[PDB]
């Protein structure tokens, strides 16, 4: 469409690099409360008895 | 050698520490190998193997009883200050030695 | 101890290529409904007014 755009390989490339250097980090704390509450919901879905 | 005498001054501070809080007797200056292990850590580094590090630590120690200074790991991995240390450690070898030292720093530089 | 182990920076280099072939998607329907929820409890939490 006239407009350049970033294939995919450059979407894994750049977030792989971001993620490598020790500035701080990608995660978290919340991450754990997140899986957290995934983790409820998605057991309490999952299970097929009513 | 250099690094020897790096060892020879961490054993003697040990030395000098245990000899006050027990006194100026016999030679019960023991010490725990793994003690070690960390003060040497910080100058010759940290190659990333354990097995390395006591590999190298073990060859310094046994290079020093070569001059008498100590006696080598017993069962429980201790041993013991050989008191001929201090006499090889007395301020006056500390000062000259820590003078040449400072020159060696200063050529370096 | 003589028990090796992996140094993060193994742990990064695999997972660039684990995820690489076959980087499991992230754009998901799932994905959005955790984000949904994040936000219906961060907003609450935030919400100071009684």
């Amino acid at each position: 469409d006239g407009r350049i755009f970033a294939t995919d390989a450059l979407e894994v490339a750049i977030t792989f690099v971001e993620s490598l250097d020790n500035r701080f980090m990608t995660s978290t704390a919340s991450r754990l409360s997140t899986v957290q509450r995934e983790i409820e919901n998605l057991e309490t879905r999952l299970n097929p008895n009513p | 050698n250099l690094e020897q005498s790096l060892l020879v001054a961490i054993l003697r501070q040990h030395f000098v520490a245990w000899e006050q809080e027990s006194g100026t007797g016999a030679s019960q200056a023991q010490i725990a190998i793994d003690d070690l292990l960390p003060q040497l850590q910080i100058y010759l580094g940290d190659p990333g193997s354990e097995s390395k590090e006591r590999t190298r630590l073990l060859t310094l120690l046994d290079q020093l009883k070569g001059h008498g200074l100590v006696t080598s790991p017993d069962a429980h991995e201790r041993i013991v200050i050989r008191p001929i240390i201090a006499h090889l450690a007395d301020p006056i070898n500390l000062q000259a030695l820590l003078a040449w030292l400072r020159e060696q720093i200063a050529q370096q530089t």
